[PDB]
């Protein structure tokens, strides 16, 4: 109701619940580069295997490679015109779709290179078999780090994002799970999946962004919903650099107070990159403890889960709190050694799994906080094809990547 | 030569202005106060509430040659370059059900307004007789009179996002890139 | 109720302030008025205007008897709707929408967006991630293609003849990617041969495919060890330039520091204080008794260590003379000794105070220093506790990637008081012999960029001796001292000497001079400064 | 120790990037024989254009009277409609006349739109722009640099402040610095006062986290907390940021609605006027201003009061005319 | 712009008499304007006036007595009357006082100031809605007038 | 000669400007009639302020501001001496610092007199309410 200016709390894994991992991997995933100069490129998460690959965690959790989605399956949410353009756009013939590159925004913002539909299926794909294998009970966290937009409209490409695979997850899970809230915790606000919900009840948004003229310009403690939608998309606008412990200050009670109102049946989160420490693109201060502390604090509901990987632009920080948040969903924590991989000379000076927060000014003052977690609770008052639902997905689970060699 | 506008019209024509070039809205396809529509019952509400005394005949002229005028003028110096994606969707949907185009009978009065404000540029443009022009120039005085007489009926403000009959409707992010930008 | 009613639009003029505004609010009331405005909002806007003023506030909602969509997201017609998708059923008709959209160019007024500034440190260190991405990029896309092409030419070589002639593939190579290989093709090879020896890989393996996969191992090789020489000179760019950029504050705190500790500075920040009490808000509990009730001094053993600094930098400096030096020296621990209850303890290593204002920035120093030193105390076990258990990777100390000549210069913090390192190294920059950069890199190592208000320590306690020096040069602060002195009788005989103490401080200032109240109780180590624009001065 | 000038590893590429010396190695024997400017002449603006050759002139693939999609291109050295006349009709061939005079005889009755008639198709399609008759009648609207609409959006846009130290010129991410620069106006060398918490709340050089961001109003410059108003950073792009303390515009009223499009200004020979008529109500549907065709009425303070009162004294009589019915009908109810 | 018509009979009876017996035989009115008005001003003010507002009722009895202080020998009286009128003016020059109209004309006078409003009101630059209030005020006084015909 | 103050001939007054007939017991102005050189009263009018001086300016402008709580009309307030005044016709269709508390103590009025009247009508609904509860 207040904010109450809590101290950083130590990340407790409360072990109480065993929640099995599906995590859902496909080793295309980081052969695909936008180019030099861009700041989403997805090799990172193949160093996000690689850590998860190097600390035993593969004996404690189910891996998967999704099968890719197909034609049928990302045209449920985007149009017919805008899949059939992705799939033969090439960077070597955008003479022949000059129209279409500026109608569905495929410019500079969004580049074209080879296998981006093959990435945006590869993405798609591990989101409608992870929402699937939640959904049937086969697995109770599903992990999608291999690929995950927020940005992505039902036929504009922005923010570096093309297919839009969360709201195909979260269509997936609308089959079974009837009421299925959508966490955010980075910035570059996922205007994309708001506004594909804006105007339902079954299906709700939570996002922690930057306001001020950011780069999606959309979030506001007015921005609450229209139709069937009033007060179901809940937008927590920040300033420049939120710490640790303010980030868990304005996390945990709204949260909380959202579950004991909404009490979803499906969630929904879109850890990633982009509120890390300093990167290409974004100003939030928060570090690596509470970026999982924040997904450590959703894990002890035991709620079924989605933790979809979103941006990122640093890959070391954004692979090291993939890997820790990887580790605590498996209940268990994970030793600051960094152990030795492919990746072994990528990381920082002191190799140790450890996202260093960067001492800048936080301009976060409490009342602010106050007034607009007041709005949020005030609104919250009120919320008291071929192959489709597709769980067929190879196990995978031959292939290994950890190293045992000097 | 010179012309003289009521303000209320000249404030909706900024308006208007406004909407399309800040705002990025473009008016409805499916007009219910077009130009022909418009036009008849100008000529009527002022034919049918006095005499003939031989102005009617030049009245009916105006009336006419306004209606030609429309019915080629549209494409040429009217239609900002946001709204010309909406005229080119119409125009394949007009050859598609094998019709002519006549955009009398499918734009509202904010492009004839349009039209008579910029119609002394087009009087200035070719050379005529000055009586002509004074009489045409008295016409679209006594017409904008008329409309000013009508202004709520053909003109009203009403927000797209709060209901479907504004006159203007919305544009989405395809139109942006397609009008603008290419 | 009786003469309140018609006094209301009086009250909110005089409580607003502003004709303007006065105005503004009149024309909303009209628009109230004229059946335009609902109560609803005329009281959200009253709200705006009245605001911290309850009690009118109050009166104005029950005299009134009173008890949907943000910025962005316009709404499409339903014409543009109807935009087929074939797989949305009814379900995804029912819970999707398409009306309510937003983008970013309308958010922005088509204005465009301001990214956040990042140092030039930081670009380094994006460069290096992009140059590191593209070679590991390189390296894994040509790996996994000669994984493919030599299980394709094992599959080639352990059959017979016959059907190695004709083996015709489809795109993806038996795979489930479609064009990584081509990517590989296309960058080891040129544009318009990447194409054609796709082509004939595609329709004619066997001949072309062991060829193909010597070429690319060839190339693997010669992008391995160039990765591994690379590496180097990226690891030891990055090495110096992390902590660099992590700290976003500590490379602008040299200028800032200087700009924002002058006088200037220190007397508006005590006037702002003082006039945040002084406005349109009601008067409470004799309000400003105390200017900012914020000037504690909590530690102790900081008053020895920063008279040792001090002395230090005496013994350092070359501007003042060395009689003039014994004279500073002598005045500080004095004034140390009589501000406070210390009887001088080794170093070998209420009562008020009316002054000036040269005195008031001279302990405004003082209280700096103090607040940083003992800011940097509060972490001390707990950064020590840290620095004695930076374990080393075992593995980077195998490969030699540990961080080399950044406290191999007697810089690290291990093994040793944190604090107590860090003021020895302050000692030593104060006299001089460790380099300011990398004094500020050993602070970033040890301290994880928590110190970067010691960054410039040496040139605030510059400043500490100078306005030291600016006590003891005049007749007018060495008068004040004096009087200072004779007001220090361990003793308190105070509301009889305190007027005529006012008084006599008068006579020694001038007339526009602002007055610095520095009072102290005996106990809690409590100090506070009122800030008195002459309110006092009768004259 | 970096020196990264030698150790060019050229057996990839001497470029630190990917040079394309890869690109020119050529292995390939596995085999083994088993004048036009550039702006848009009706829009002046930039993009895909379609440039004419017999005229300089060219303009976009949707601003033309036949507008083409750009997928299927006319082929055969398409012409402007301009250049439609000049090697064509009317000009090349059965010239020597002026064809004016001669399109009279084609048609009756429409001889004031006759020759207008003519000239509408002998010249280039061009974007509607509102003539310098309209427009200057307003002293607020402004022709933006695309032709744009613009009235009171923010005046210069940044050119050259989006570059600067690391220090950051239009925010607060750094510590305390602009802090005194912004609390205190250089007009009179005083703290600026938020009206909500009236306070400066400037905070200190020693602790920068008391300190709370504060920014006037572009038109008032009424100081306003960050914190008292739901505001997240500066608004210093697009349109200039209002605080609360200002008329609204347009407003609605729903119990289908109302939208109150204000008044706007015209400042042709201020030609707003205005008029002191009887106080006590006017129905003056807003547009007052305030003194101690469109019409601009002349209200005075003590005028407001009593519509106000009578408003509030009107709204509780037919609240008790309510209460009244309520009980009527309770009463028969018995 | 044009006045309702009940008990104006009673004017075309004043425009009959007073080439006869001048329709008053006594100079100073009995039954003056002012207590006629005041008594009007005790009657609607709080019977049939709503809560709020009654500032522009009682400036409208201001305006109307002003205006009757400047209606003096100006479209007030007939040639019998203004013989009157000359003999008020003569007998209030020997005293110095200040003739004032109010107290010594009675409801007779009213009637001819109220018809002959609307046309003087149309002969200058008014603005409409100020029209439409005047004329609903004089209605209202009519109005009330019509169950007064005592005074009348 | 006339009489447009008389309705009739009857006798001779001169006007030194324009001059139009009248009586001397039926001037204009109600004046002695035994006298010098007389202006008519829009005579009077057009060389008060009409010739040279205060034209332009408008006086009207002035006379709204200084006639407090007397707003009905500044306009007949004003043009009633502006013409020379004549006999009634029966129409054909019959047949500073001191203001401000005077208009403060005149709004405390009116508040108290709807306080009165809001207080009677009350009662009288209250009344109305308990003789129709008794039957």
């Amino acid at each position: 109701m207040v904010y109450e200016a809590t101290p950083f709390d130590p990340i407790t894994v409360k072990p109480s619940d065993k929640r099995r991992v599906a995590y859902f991997y496909d080793a295309d995933v980081g052969n695909y580069a936008y180019g030099a100069g861009h700041p989403m490129k997805p090799h990172r998460i193949r160093m996000a295997h690689s850590l998860i690959m190097n600390y035993g965690l593969y004996k404690k959790m189910e891996i998967y490679r999704a099968k890719p989605a197909t034609k049928q399956e990302m045209c449920q949410f985007h149009t017919d015109e805008y899949i059939d353009f992705l799939s033969r756009v090439t960077p070597d013939n955008l003479e022949m779709f000059k129209r279409e590159s500026v109608k569905f925004n495929v410019g500079d913002d969004c580049p074209v290179f080879d296998g981006l539909y093959e990435y945006c299926s590869i993405s798609g794909g591990g989101s409608m078999e992870g929402a699937a294998r939640l959904n049937r009970g086969k697995c109770d966290v599903a992990v999608n780090y291999a690929g995950g937009l927020h940005h992505a409209k039902k036929s504009e490409a922005s923010g570096f994002c093309y297919l839009n695979d969360i709201v195909l997850g979260i269509i997936e899970l609308l089959r079974y799970h009837p009421r299925v809230l959508y966490i955010d915790i980075d910035v570059h606000h996922g205007d994309g999946v708001e506004e594909a919900f804006y105007t339902t009840d079954r299906v709700m948004t939570c996002s922690f962004h930057k306001y001020g003229e950011f780069f999606p310009g959309t979030g506001e403690l007015r921005d609450i919903g229209v139709g069937a939608g009033k007060n179901y998309a809940v937008n927590v606008p920040l300033r420049d650099g939120i710490d640790d412990a303010t980030y868990r200050s304005v996390f945990e009670p709204v949260i909380k107070k959202i579950m004991e109102w909404y009490q979803p049946s499906a969630v929904v989160l879109q850890c990633g990159g982009d509120s890390l420490s300093g990167d290409r693109l974004g100003c939030f201060n928060l570090s690596m403890e509470g970026h999982a502390n924040c997904v450590n604090y959703v894990k002890s509901f035991g709620i079924p889960m989605m933790v979809v990987g979103g941006g990122g632009y640093t890959m070391r920080n954004v692979a090291r709190t993939w890997c820790f948040e990887t580790g605590l969903l498996n209940n268990v924590v994970l030793d600051k050694d960094l152990p030795y991989n492919e990746y072994y000379e990528y990381y920082g000076p002191d190799y140790k799994l450890s996202v260093r927060p960067s001492n800048m000014f936080n301009v976060n003052t409490p009342e602010y906080l106050d007034k607009v977690m007041t709005n949020i609770f005030a609104n919250l008052e009120n919320t008291k094809e071929e192959d489709s639902a597709e769980a067929k997905d190879t196990k995978g689970g031959s292939q290994y990547a950890r190293d045992l060699h000097v | 030569i010179s012309l003289q506008i009521p303000i209320k019209l000249k404030s909706v024509l900024v308006d208007d202005w406004e909407y399309v070039t800040k705002d990025k809205k473009i008016c409805r396809l499916p007009a219910d106060v077009t130009v022909e529509m418009v036009l008849n019952k100008y000529e009527h509400e002022v034919s049918q509430e006095l005499e003939s005394p031989g102005s009617q005949s030049q009245l009916s002229e105006y009336c006419a040659g306004l209606k030609l005028y429309f019915d080629k003028c549209l494409g040429n110096m009217l239609l900002y370059r946001l709204e010309r994606l909406q005229y080119d969707e119409l125009l394949k949907k007009s050859s598609k059900d094998q019709k002519p185009l006549v955009p009398i009978r499918i734009y509202g009065a904010i492009h004839l307004l349009r039209l008579i404000s910029v119609l002394p540029e087009l009087i200035s443009s070719t050379t005529m007789d000055l009586q002509s022009c004074q009489l045409l120039i008295k016409q679209t005085e006594d017409f904008l009179v008329w409309l000013l007489m009508h202004v709520d009926e053909y003109f009203n403000d009403k927000d797209p996002n709060r209901s479907d009959d504004a006159l203007y409707v919305n544009t989405s992010s395809q139109y942006e890139g397609v009008a603008l930008g290419m | 109720s009786l003469n309140e009613e018609v006094t209301f639009f009086e009250k909110a003029k005089r409580y607003i302030g502003n004709k303007h505004l006065y105005t503004e609010f009149l024309k909303i009331l009209n628009l109230y008025s004229q059946d335009i405005l609902d109560l609803d909002d005329l009281v959200e806007k009253v709200d705006f205007y009245l605001g911290s003023n309850k009690e009118l506030f109050t009166w104005f909602k029950n005299f009134v008897g009173y008890q949907a969509f943000g910025p962005s997201y316009k709404r499409l017609p339903k014409s543009d709707t109807f935009m087929p998708c074939s797989g949305r059923d009814d379900m995804c008709w029912e819970v999707l929408n398409d009306e309510w959209v937003g983008h970013p160019v309308w958010a922005s007024e088509d204005s465009g967006f301001i990214a956040h500034r990042k140092n030039q440190y930081e670009e380094t260190l994006f460069k290096i991630e992009e140059e590191r991405h593209e070679y590991d990029f390189y390296i894994e896309s040509n790996l996994r293609t000669i994984q493919c092409l030599e299980t394709i030419v094992n599959k080639i070589e352990n059959m017979t003849e016959n059907e190695k002639a004709n083996f015709k593939l489809p795109p993806g190579l038996g795979h489930t990617s479609m064009t990584i290989y081509k990517k590989v093709i296309r960058k080891v090879y040129d544009k318009e041969r990447g194409f054609e020896i796709i082509d004939a890989l595609h329709e004619h393996p066997a001949v072309t495919a062991p060829v193909v996969l010597k070429r690319l191992k060839q190339k693997d090789e010669e992008w391995r060890r160039a990765q591994r020489e690379w590496n180097k000179v990226w690891r030891e760019l990055e090495q110096k330039v992390f902590f660099k950029s992590l700290d976003h504050l500590g490379l602008t705190f040299k200028q800032a520091d200087k700009k924002l500790l002058t006088t200037k500075q220190l007397i508006s920040e005590i006037s702002s204080i003082k006039v945040d009490q002084t406005n349109k808000k009601i008067h409470w509990l004799t309000p400003k008794p105390k200017s900012q009730l914020d000037f504690d001094f909590p530690d102790k053993n900081i008053f020895y260590d920063i008279l040792c600094l001090a002395d230090t930098f005496i013994t350092h400096t070359t501007a003042y003379s060395n009689p003039d030096k014994e004279r500073l020296k002598d005045l500080l621990k004095y004034f140390i000794s009589l501000f406070f209850s210390i009887s001088f303890e080794k170093i070998e290593e209420i009562f008020n105070l009316f002054a000036n204002t040269n005195i008031y920035i001279f302990f405004r120093h003082w209280t700096t220093i103090y607040e940083r030193l003992l800011e940097i105390k509060q972490m001390n076990e707990r950064v020590t506790k840290e620095i004695n258990t930076r374990s080393t990777v075992t593995f980077a100390k195998d490969l030699d990637l540990l961080s080399s000549q950044l406290s191999e210069m007697g810089l690290d913090f291990v093994g040793e008081d944190a604090y107590k390192q860090v003021l020895r190294l302050s000692r030593r920059l104060i006299n001089g012999d460790l380099e300011h950069q990398w004094f500020e890199e050993s602070l970033r190592q040890a301290y994880n960029n928590k110190a970067f208000k010691l960054y410039t320590i040496d040139k605030v306690t510059q400043s500490l001796v100078k306005h030291a020096h600016t006590l003891m040069t005049d007749a007018k602060t060495a008068e004040i001292m004096a009087l200072f002195v004779k007001d220090r009788n361990a003793s308190t005989t105070s509301a009889k000497d305190q007027i005529i103490y006012r008084l006599q401080v008068r006579s020694h200032m001038s007339n526009t001079e602002n007055m610095f109240r520095i009072e102290f109780d005996k106990r809690t180590l409590h100090v506070s400064i009122q800030y008195i624009a002459l309110d006092d001065l009768t004259l | 120790k970096k020196r990264p000038k030698r150790l060019s590893s050229q057996n990839v590429n001497y470029d630190l990037k990917r040079r394309k010396i890869i690109t020119s190695e050529g292995i390939e024997r596995s085999f083994k024989n088993e004048e036009n400017e550039d702006f848009c002449s009706a829009c002046n603006q930039s993009g895909s254009f379609l440039c004419c050759d017999t005229c300089p002139k060219s303009f976009h693939f949707l601003c033309l009277d036949p507008p083409i999609d750009p997928n299927n291109l006319p082929k055969g050295d398409w012409h402007c409609n301009e250049c439609k006349f000049k090697i064509f009709i009317n000009n090349s061939m059965a010239t020597l006349k002026k064809i004016e005079s001669n399109f009279i005889k084609q048609n009756n009755n429409v001889k004031i739109f006759a020759k207008l008639l003519f000239n509408i198709d002998s010249h280039n399609p061009k974007q509607f722009q509102l003539p310098n008759y309209i427009k200057e009648t307003f002293p607020a609207v402004k022709t933006g640099s695309r032709g744009q609409y613009s009235d009171e959006n923010d005046k210069i846009p940044l050119t050259d402040r989006q570059l600067f130290n690391t220090s950051y010129g239009q925010s607060i991410t750094k510590l305390d610095s602009y802090n005194p620069d912004t609390h205190i106006d250089s007009n009179s060398g005083k703290f600026l006062i938020c009206y909500k918490c009236n306070q400066t709340r400037l905070g200190s050089w020693s602790h920068p986290e008391n300190s709370r961001l504060i920014m006037t109003c572009d038109y008032c410059q009424t100081p306003w907390h960050l914190d008292c108003v739901p505001r997240a950073s500066f608004k210093n792009l697009g349109s200039k940021w209002k605080c609360p303390l200002h008329s609204p515009t347009k407003v609605y009223k729903k119990i289908n609605y109302k939208v109150w499009k204000k008044q706007r200004l015209i400042n042709k020979k201020n030609q707003l006027y205005y008029e002191p008529l009887q106080k006590i109500g006017y129905q003056n549907n807003g547009n007052i201003q305030i003194i101690p065709d469109f019409k601009i009425t002349q209200i005075d303070e003590n005028s407001i009061k009593y519509d106000f009162f009578d408003k509030i004294y009107k709204s509780k009589m037919v609240q008790k005319r309510k209460l009244f019915q309520f009980q009527e009908s309770l009463i028969d109810k018995l």
